[PDB]
């Protein structure tokens, strides 16, 4: 009963926390601290973050960098794309709100115009470090869903 | 057929977004027509409402894999319109920071270029050696990436102590780093087939079509700024200029690989020529003055607040100033009014006019071969698009 | 190679036995034995190995239990405080 | 027993797919300075399993397909395919003793390109077609020399029959009288397989916008376990052909640790050279096959008709 | 260290030697203890239906010798 | 009988892999080149004379060997010819 | 000073000619390469062991902001707006008023953290060392609400982080 669907979802969640499959939207210079994140000194791979993902195949959409006015109907494409369950980290001030470029007639004022985000990671940039803290905080957000414990009381 | 690219690989990649519309025939392309603006932020108008300290912070973000690089530029700028001149321990460190610069900038540029074409690994080797680049910047900066630390009149702060003594351990080894990539891709036969006789350009063609850097040194054109309108203390360092001879992709890597060497030649010098004293220029109405003055002296209290709040005024004038950064020629066109505020910031960014002989290089070259020849390009869209 | 294998069987008895060289390798996915420099308030514990490279020569096995949390499975690094933030991010040398 | 005999057939051949995957990430992140995983269980050993699970409960892709029945066949074959070139392979005893067992691994692989064509074909995107009829191309390219190869090499062995290569190795591996034809199969292998330096499909369809997956994870994974499970065997196929593992009869185990190691490096030296390349162009390695192998496996296939004959060196018949 | 990739090395090796030990015990299993006879050819063949009449059990595998002479 | 039954539980099992793959996560809820025409058709008729290579690990047993020698060499000889007439003719090119 | 990078004449002595068919046919810079990549399998890999293990970092990074105090307890901040007007961002937005026992104190101090491009002017800025950007690096939020922070969390950062910060100014201090 509520045994059973309590732990169908935490093996659920554990697969989908161990077997995060990023798609990096690499707009700017955020870009560059993740590739950081993949480099050896911190592998995002040793966590079960592969290296390189189709956006088909994807589970978590990074977005790193700017995101301007001419670029936001391709981000939002791609995210509708994406296979369910999907997230979305917002990585550095400009994705956060638009960082420096806040005011510019050109800059969308943050990502979160454009598609729903899971965490914000915020720097500029953020240190690969402070990336990866954001994708391990985003793994305790899938480990704390209840997705069966939720349909079973429907 | 009509072709569009994909906006980036399916790897982390740092280059930026791009949409190239191609026209194909078969295998080979016909023509290419890349359409950009993706990352393009308005910098040039949002400099327009900043005091001249405040827009520096925006040359980082331009060619953000070259940032103290760019900072160098707008410095040197500001500076020739100040009519003042940085000291000459703020000289040596900005050239050995633009020589680090320098060799963050062409691992970026040699390793992801690599990547793109399917070579992996040699990303994952170098990349450790720029988190200990990485870690320079952040001793003197406390930012990884965006320093903000050179400034007009000098630097901001002064080297802490023991950090030139690890830049020595790190220099020491990083021959044998580069030793290891040629390994991999010098003599390696695939690597000569993605790169050999790719992206040819005569010597004439990279002339007018604005080329520079090793796009221009690539066909053998003789060229460096450093050495033929140097600035800093570079007319104080020995380096050779490597020079290609069949204006290919593989002559152009083969540069960016020896001009690595070069570098290091260069950080060597700069670790052992480092002069004392000051590392701002010893004017109050340009560079802020020490703390501990601001706390005591009441002019220097009134400089700091006037510097921080109103800033310094340049008198009017136009210049073009222009560097040898890692992509090419780095410049800007800076106009002031008299006024504490930039007038008017054109930017120069090399891989500018790179990218708009794109479709020239491209003619008679498969779809595979645009990939190769954006590479030797070393595009970063954050200048392109500005 | 035997002298690999003894360090090896010297891990196991470095963290109390085999119960507690696996709680340590589930929990922080690492059997390394080092010397051990504090413990705060919180139940956090501080390691160190000058053998090990620059990087790796500092860590924290992190409490079971913060602030009414059961962090066992859950750890973070925002859980060390700041007097140690800077002992473990090598802002300093000493703790 | 037979029944059972098929099920320790197949079941191992999954599990060792799956976990194929977590030794390639861990080996090719050790080359690269760094771990690959080692949270996800013990040093990774549940990573397969939460990848597997993952797949297989992600919202499946809608499948706009302009062809139902191709567009559910071509996994089916794919998958089917792979899990039947296992069933003649001695180890040292096949599953099923085939009298023609090379000719029905030759005539079984030739079938694995119709699965790259229906999924392509069913995909309902020009864009897919396309890159379906590139990756026909050079795999149809590449079946040549291996066809010719492996016939050259039955010359020192005198039979179709894949235990009789365990007889004709008994003294020495094939690879010493053979060395030139081992280096292109093992080559060809490679480029059969879709692999790096030749992983042309996953390269160009990164370059090109609208060449996507086109199945749900579910199906896009047995696509991937039938490929897997296809490296392994043509490596398990090539130490068979050039590294001969004495079989003792009273012994057999003896032998499958044997073969079983030489097979793991062979597989794990895919894995060296997916670390060291950078990729082919698709009219390079086209080049390779049509203006290099061929004319010299042509060359070495006239070569091994002679030398058995001028050496007095022919096999028995049977 | 490089060691660390064994165990995934081990596990995979295991699940490539299981099926060669699997088919040859059940073969020693099905046969009496021996190989399972190579027929390939009709005159094989003739001598396995031969020995299967000569069984006396319709076993090919169960041989006879001298003592039925 | 045995490989038939070992040809359906193969192919068996991937339909039911397949179907139930297709299904059961259904239940959770939320420019004709003329090159490439070119080089399938060089790889119909270089195939076609492998299959009349395939039985000579059988004619090398015959004591006519003289004439198996040399139909054998002059088989692979065409082949070689073949090549070499696309060769010529830019058959293999792709530009 | 220039140098050539790729003008070499190949010898075509028979010798010479021979070393490039072995080196053709024989793959042996192709093997050079797979030497490289076995060698770097049996390196120590540069990986560390986050989040037990943690990057280097210096006393000037600059992380969080934080707002300090004296000693006593009192804000050093006195509302001049020099970390607002200096700001490259616009991040900062203050509002003062004089406080009941008359001190110069303020009543808004907001940073929007997501405009805010963590250059530390406002720091270099201040007269009072009243605004700093702390160590911390790890303050990723689930909103975007939650990185505008008002004068409440940011004095709350500075009693969070005080024995941080100060020991890290100490360290630096002389540098400035
Ligand atoms: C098919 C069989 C599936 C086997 C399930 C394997 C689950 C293993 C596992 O959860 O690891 C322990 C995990 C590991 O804990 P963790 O994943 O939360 O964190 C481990 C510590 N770090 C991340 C710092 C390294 O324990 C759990 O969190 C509980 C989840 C159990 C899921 C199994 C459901 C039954
Ligand atoms: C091999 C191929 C087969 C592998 C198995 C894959 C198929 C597994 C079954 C998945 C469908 C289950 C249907 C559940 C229906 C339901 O309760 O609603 C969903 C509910 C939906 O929530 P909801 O009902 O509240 O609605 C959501 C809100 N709306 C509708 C508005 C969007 O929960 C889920 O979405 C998650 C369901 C996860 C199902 C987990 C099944 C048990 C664990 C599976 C382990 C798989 C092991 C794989 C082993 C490795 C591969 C062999
Ligand atoms: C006594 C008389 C006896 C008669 C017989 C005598 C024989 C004498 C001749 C012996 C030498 C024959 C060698 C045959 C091997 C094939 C050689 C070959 O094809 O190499 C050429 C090919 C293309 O190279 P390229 O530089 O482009 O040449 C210019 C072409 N216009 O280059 C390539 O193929 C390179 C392939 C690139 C991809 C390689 C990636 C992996 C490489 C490492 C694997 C190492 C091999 C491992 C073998 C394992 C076998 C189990
Ligand atoms: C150049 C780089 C290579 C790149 C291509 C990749 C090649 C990888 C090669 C992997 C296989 C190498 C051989 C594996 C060694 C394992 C040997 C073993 O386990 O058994 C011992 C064996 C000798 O015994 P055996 O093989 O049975 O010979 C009897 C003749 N029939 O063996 C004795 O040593
Ligand atoms: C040890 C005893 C012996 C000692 C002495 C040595 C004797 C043997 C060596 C001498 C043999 C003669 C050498 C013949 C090879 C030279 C042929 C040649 O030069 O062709 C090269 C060239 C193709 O090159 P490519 O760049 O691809 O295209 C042309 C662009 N210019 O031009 C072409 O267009 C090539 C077109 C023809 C290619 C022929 C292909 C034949 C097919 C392979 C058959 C191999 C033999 C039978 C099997
Ligand atoms: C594989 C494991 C790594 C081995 C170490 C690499 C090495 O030492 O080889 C380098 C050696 C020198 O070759 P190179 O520097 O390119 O100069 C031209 C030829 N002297 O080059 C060699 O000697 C490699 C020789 C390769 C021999 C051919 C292998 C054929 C495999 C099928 C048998
Ligand atoms: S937040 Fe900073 S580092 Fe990131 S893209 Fe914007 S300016 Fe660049
Ligand atoms: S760090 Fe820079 S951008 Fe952020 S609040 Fe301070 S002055 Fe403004
Ligand atoms: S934080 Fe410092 S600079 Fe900003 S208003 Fe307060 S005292 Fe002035």
């Amino acid at each position: 009963g509520e045994y059973v669907v309590a732990k169908l979802d935490d093996l659920i969640n554990w697969a989908r926390r161990s077997s995060l499959w990023p798609m990096t939207f690499g707009l700017a210079c955020c870009a560059v601290e993740m590739m950081h994140m993949a480099a050896p000194r911190y592998d995002m791979d040793r966590f079960g973050v592969v290296f390189r993902a189709s956006p088909r195949q994807s589970d978590v959409m990074i977005v790193a960098g700017t995101l301007t006015n001419k670029m936001a109907p391709a981000l939002r494409k791609v995210y509708d794309q994406m296979p369910e369950p999907r997230y979305v980290v917002s990585m550095g001030s400009c994705a956060n709100g638009g960082g420096y470029y806040h005011y510019s007639y050109s800059v969308v004022r943050g990502c979160d115009r454009i598609v729903p985000v899971d965490i914000y990671v915020p720097g500029c940039p953020p240190t690969a470090e402070a990336l990866l803290y954001g994708i391990l905080q985003l793994q305790k957000k899938i480990k704390r869903e209840k997705r069966l414990r939720i349909w079973y009381r429907r | 057929s009509n072709l569009t690219l994909n906006f980036g690989p399916q790897h982390p990649a740092a280059h930026g977004v791009l949409r190239l519309v191609m026209e194909l025939s078969g295998e080979m392309v016909r023509k290419c027509d890349p359409h950009i603006g993706l990352l393009h932020r308005g910098t040039e108008k949002l400099i327009e409402y900043k005091t001249y300290l405040q827009a520096l912070p925006y040359f980082d973000r331009l060619d953000y894999v070259s940032m103290m690089c760019n900072e160098q530029a707008y410095s040197l700028a500001v500076e020739k319109l100040l009519n003042i001149r940085p000291p000459p321990r703020a000289q040596w460190i900005r050239v050995l920071f633009g020589e680090i610069t320098r060799l963050l900038n062409h691992i970026m540029a040699v390793t992801t270029h690599a990547l793109d074409i399917g070579a992996m690994t040699p990303f994952f080797w170098m990349f450790e050696e720029r988190e200990k680049m990485f870690e320079f910047y952040e001793r003197v900066s406390g930012a990884r990436m965006h320093a903000a630390y050179v400034r007009p009149g000098g630097v901001h702060q002064d080297l802490p102590l023991g950090l030139m003594d690890d830049i020595y351990e790190f220099s020491k080894n990083f021959s044998l780093r580069i030793d290891e990539l040629e390994e991999m891709l010098t003599n390696n036969r695939i690597w000569r087939n993605r790169t050999v006789d790719i992206g040819i350009v005569t010597a004439e063609d990279a002339l007018n079509y604005g080329f520079s850097g090793v796009m221009l040194r690539g066909s053998g054109i003789q060229w460096d700024l450093r050495k033929t309108q140097p600035y800093d203390v570079y007319d104080q360092v020995e380096f050779d200029v490597p020079i290609g001879s069949r204006g290919d992709c593989y002559d152009r890597y083969l540069c960016r690989v020896e001009e690595m060497r070069q570098s290091i030649r260069i950080i060597s010098q700069c670790l052992n020529k480092m002069p004392p004293g000051e590392i701002k220029v010893d004017d109050a109405k340009v560079s802020p003055p020490k703390r501990a003055e601001m706390k005591t002296s009441m002019e220097s209290l009134i400089h700091h607040f006037k510097l921080y709040t109103e800033g310094y005024q340049v008198p009017p004038g136009a210049t073009y100033t222009a560097i040898e950064a890692p992509k090419g020629e780095f410049g800007v066109y800076l106009v002031s009014d008299g006024s504490s505020r930039p007038y008017r910031c054109k930017i120069k960014a090399p891989g500018f006019a790179h990218l708009a002989g794109l479709d020239k290089m491209s003619k008679g070259h498969m779809l595979a071969d645009v990939v190769a020849i954006i590479g030797t390009q070393d595009i970063v869209f954050g200048e392109v698009d500005r | 190679l035997l002298q690999v294998l003894k360090r090896g069987l010297q891990q196991v008895s470095g963290h109390g036995g085999l119960r507690g060289y696996l709680r340590v390798l589930f929990r922080a996915n690492d059997v390394r034995v080092g010397t051990l420099v504090g413990e705060d308030k919180y139940g956090n514990k501080y390691y160190e190995d000058n053998k090990q490279f620059f990087g790796r020569h500092r860590w924290v096995i992190y409490t079971t239990e913060m602030n009414g949390k059961n962090t066992f499975w859950d750890v973070d690094g925002s859980m060390v405080p700041p007097e140690w933030h800077r002992w473990l991010h090598c802002m300093t040398d000493d703790p | 027993m037979f029944m059972i005999n098929i099920l320790m057939l197949i079941i191992p051949i999954l599990l060792a797919v799956a976990f194929l995957t977590l030794v390639e990430r861990k080996v090719l992140g050790y080359m690269q300075l760094r771990k690959g995983p080692n949270v996800v269980g013990p040093y990774g050993l549940l990573q397969p399993i939460a990848d597997a699970i993952k797949l297989f409960i992600k919202e499946p892709l809608r499948p706009a397909t302009s062809s139902a029945s191709m567009f559910i066949l071509a996994p089916i074959m794919a998958l089917g395919l792979a899990l039947t070139m296992w069933i003649p392979l001695p180890m040292p005893y096949p599953l099923i003793n085939m009298n023609l067992g090379v000719l029905f691994m030759l005539a079984m692989s030739s079938l694995a390109v119709y699965s790259i064509l229906w999924s392509g074909w069913a995909s309902n995107s020009k864009y897919a077609l396309i890159g379906a009829l590139r990756a026909v191309a050079q795999t149809i390219s590449y079946e040549v020399t291996l066809a010719i190869i492996l016939l050259s090499v039955l010359l020192m062995s005198g039979s179709f029959t894949l235990s009789t290569l365990i007889t004709t190795q008994e003294q020495m591996w094939l690879i010493l009288p053979a060395w030139p034809l081992a280096m292109m199969w093992f080559i060809s292998t490679l480029a059969e397989t879709n692999r790096a330096p030749f992983d042309l499909t996953e390269g160009e369809s990164e370059l090109v916008s609208g060449f996507n997956v086109e199945y749900a994870a579910g199906p896009f994974a047995l696509f991937f376990m039938a490929e897997y499970a296809n490296i392994i065997m043509m490596n398990i196929f090539t130490a068979i052909l050039f590294l001969g593992t004495s079989h003792n009869p009273h012994m057999p185990e003896l032998y499958t640790i044997n073969f079983t190691i030489k097979s793991l490096l062979l597989t794990m030296s895919f894995l060296w050279i997916r670390a060291s390349y950078p990729r082919f162009r698709y009219d390079q390695l086209m080049h390779l096959l049509w203006k290099n192998f061929l004319p010299l496996t042509l060359a070495l296939c006239m070569w091994h008709v002679s030398l058995p004959i001028l050496t007095s060196g022919i096999p028995p018949q049977t | 260290m490089w060691f660390e990739v064994l165990p995934g090395i081990a596990v995979m090796g295991v699940c490539l030697f299981i099926p060669g030990m699997a088919t040859a015990r059940i073969h020693r299993f099905s046969n009496g203890g021996k190989e399972k006879r190579v027929a390939h050819y009709p005159y094989q063949w003739y001598l396995m239906e031969r020995d299967r009449r000569v069984s006396g059990v319709n076993r090919s595998y169960v041989s006879k010798g001298l003592e039925n002479i | 009988m045995n490989l038939m039954l070992a040809l359906l539980t193969n192919f068996t099992l991937a339909t039911l892999l397949v179907i139930i793959a297709f299904w059961l996560p259904q239940l959770n809820v939320y420019p004709f080149s003329m090159k490439f025409f070119l080089v399938a058709i060089t790889f119909l008729l270089f195939d076609l004379e492998i299959a009349l290579l395939l039985p000579l690990p059988w004619a090398s047993q015959t004591a006519n060997l003289n004439t198996m020698l040399t139909m054998a060499l002059f088989l692979i000889i065409l082949l070689a010819v073949s090549l070499a007439y696309e060769w010529t003719q830019k058959g293999l090119e792709w530009t | 000073t220039y140098k050539y990078v790729n003008l070499r004449e190949p010898s075509m002595d028979m010798k010479s000619v021979t070393d490039r068919a072995a080196q053709t046919l024989l793959w042996t810079e192709l093997i050079r390469g797979l030497g490289m990549t076995l060698s770097y399998l049996f390196r120590e890999p540069a990986t560390i062991n986050y989040p037990f293990e943690k990057g280097p970092l210096s006393p000037r990074f600059r992380g969080e902001h934080a707002l300090r105090r004296y000693p006593s307890g009192e804000e050093r901040c006195i509302a001049c707006k020099l970390c607002e007007a200096v700001c490259p961002a616009q991040a900062i937005t203050i509002e003062a008023e004089p406080r009941a026992d008359g001190s110069r104190r303020t009543t808004r101090y907001d940073i929007d953290m997501t405009k805010c491009i963590y250059c530390g002017f406002c720091q270099e800025a201040c007269p009072v060392d009243a605004i700093v950007e702390g160590p911390n690096f790890e303050f990723s939020t689930e909103t975007h609400e939650e990185l505008l922070y008002n004068k409440e969390k940011l004095l709350n950062n500075g009693d969070k982080w005080e024995a941080e910060i100060a020991a890290n100014i100490q360290a630096d201090y002389l540098y400035r």
